[PDB]
């Protein structure tokens, strides 16, 4: 829900938001979840927020082939 | 003379007399058939409407030793102008097989009757493949680069055919193949796409083995075929060109036009099934009741 409603999203937000308790916890969350591919991002440790990737336009793509 | 030959369009008739001819003069075993071709020129797209053979005697040894009995063409010809006078004297048919630098002398010969340059159309009569069994070949005297002190020369020259309508409705009126080179149907088609595949491949061989021999053999450096190859080398094909892209395009739509094609020929065959079982439980009655009459019957 948190990824499709914000793009960009600091990691302290998400915490608030699930009640979830630390930082290291919501790492831990979102980490097991994009293996399956669910959330589909990639976090972005340096800048200490959370990019969304699926972005659409996959005419282009041999994809609806 | 005219240097106006830039096409060459065939009658099959002419094929088939030249075809023909050759066994009611009955020569055999590479021994030539000249006769002449009759048709419309001074004219871009040439016209070989007919033709009519002259006996043509030719020694064996040699091919600057021939006979040729000039005083008949003339008197031949003026016969032949009362039946159509449209035509003309424009040239002469060779028996094939094949090409000889003998012929640049014969043609001339040619060119006294003629107010145009003769055409020297080989048909072929050997039909050695599918493939059309005409090379056409003018003689033009032309200067060269290399140092050559005017070269006389003859330069190949596009065949196609196109029958007339009257032709024609002969040609369809004598087959009665089931025919190939249709396009038609998916079938005819689809062996069409590999047919050309190892048409290229064979054509594309013997280009290769050829370039070999230029400078292995001592074939002569014909600047000409090198030339032409460039065209091919610069005017052939590229990806990552924003092109590419737009194939993907419409790869895309025409892919998408068949699936809804698809569906919709699902739903027609489908009102059908019905149709079938709306019958079959009908005749389940009559079926029954079949039985009742025979009883009578018996």
């Amino acid at each position: 829900i948190i990824s499709l409603t914000y793009k960009k999203i600091s990691l302290r937000d998400i915490c608030l938001k699930l009640n979830l308790d630390s930082e290291q916890t919501v790492e831990y969350m979102v980490s097991r979840a994009i293996r399956d591919g669910v959330i589909e991002a990639k976090i972005n440790h340096e800048d200490g927020f959370i990019e969304t990737t699926e972005l659409l336009n996959i005419y282009d793509s041999e994809d609806p082939q | 003379m005219s240097l106006q030959h830039e096409k060459v369009t065939i009658a099959p008739l002419v094929l088939l007399s030249a075809l023909d001819h050759y066994e009611r003069t009955q020569t055999k075993e590479n021994k030539r058939c000249v006769g002449v071709i009759l048709g419309d020129a001074n004219s871009s797209t040439i016209r070989v409407t007919n033709s009519f053979a002259l006996p043509f005697e030719e020694d064996e040894k040699n091919s600057d030793v021939w006979f040729l009995d000039h005083n008949y063409i003339e008197n031949m010809n003026e016969m032949c102008k009362k039946i159509n006078a449209k035509e003309k004297l424009i040239g002469w048919y060779h028996s094939g097989p094949k090409l000889r630098a003998s012929d640049l002398k014969i043609n001339e010969l040619f060119k006294k009757y003629t107010q145009n340059n003769p055409l020297l159309l080989i048909v072929d009569v050997k039909q050695q493949g599918v493939g059309l069994p005409t090379d056409a070949y003018v003689a033009i005297e032309q200067v060269k680069d290399d140092g050559t002190s005017t070269e006389k020369t003859f330069l190949h020259l596009p065949c196609t055919i196109e029958a007339e309508e009257a032709e024609e409705i002969g040609v369809e009126h004598l087959l009665r193949d089931v025919r190939d080179q249709a396009a038609g149907g998916l079938s005819i088609r689809l062996t069409n796409q590999l047919k050309s595949l190892k048409g290229l491949q064979s054509k594309l061989k013997d280009v290769v083995e050829y370039l070999d021999k230029v400078i292995n053999k001592e074939l002569p450096i014909n600047h000409t075929i090198l030339g032409k190859l460039q065209d091919v080398f610069n005017l052939l094909p590229n990806l990552g060109t924003p092109d590419d892209d737009e194939i993907d395009v419409e790869n895309h739509d025409r892919i998408n036009i068949s699936n809804n094609l698809q569906k919709a020929l699902t739903v027609k065959t489908n009102d059908e099934l019905m149709v079938i079982y709306i019958s079959n439980l009908v005749r389940s009655i009559i079926a029954f009741d079949d039985l009742i009459e025979n009883k009578i019957q018996n």
